[PDB]
């Protein structure tokens, strides 16, 4: 299956530097929920990540 | 021929089935309701799961 290795971080990281990484990197923000209405009433929830 | 031998005529007669046609109808009585009734209920509700 070619497996599939993929690099990673730095784990001896410890001064070093990346370089393009920004691009290689996302935040994690979430926008999105999570609700239902059940009866005639709404239940509701989002999402909040942490 | 579904009887297998020939051959159809106006004699030969039965005597009747009784029981079960009691039954039957019972069998099938049943789902007549049901379905109808839930057809109804399936569509008034008022939330979704139930449906």
């Amino acid at each position: 299956v070619l497996q599939a290795k993929v690099l990673d971080l730095a784990n001896h990281t410890t001064s070093i530097h990346i370089w393009p990484w920004h691009e290689a990197s996302t935040e994690f923000a979430y926008e999105d929920a999570y609700s239902v209405t059940i009866r005639n009433k709404r239940y509701t929830a989002e999402v909040k990540e942490f | 021929e579904l009887l297998g031998l020939g051959q159809r005529r106006e004699r030969v007669r039965i005597l009747k089935p009784t029981v079960a046609h009691a039954i039957i109808q019972m069998w099938y009585s049943w789902f007549v309701e049901d379905d109808r009734t839930l057809a109804a209920a399936r569509r008034t509700s008022r939330d979704d799961a139930e449906k």
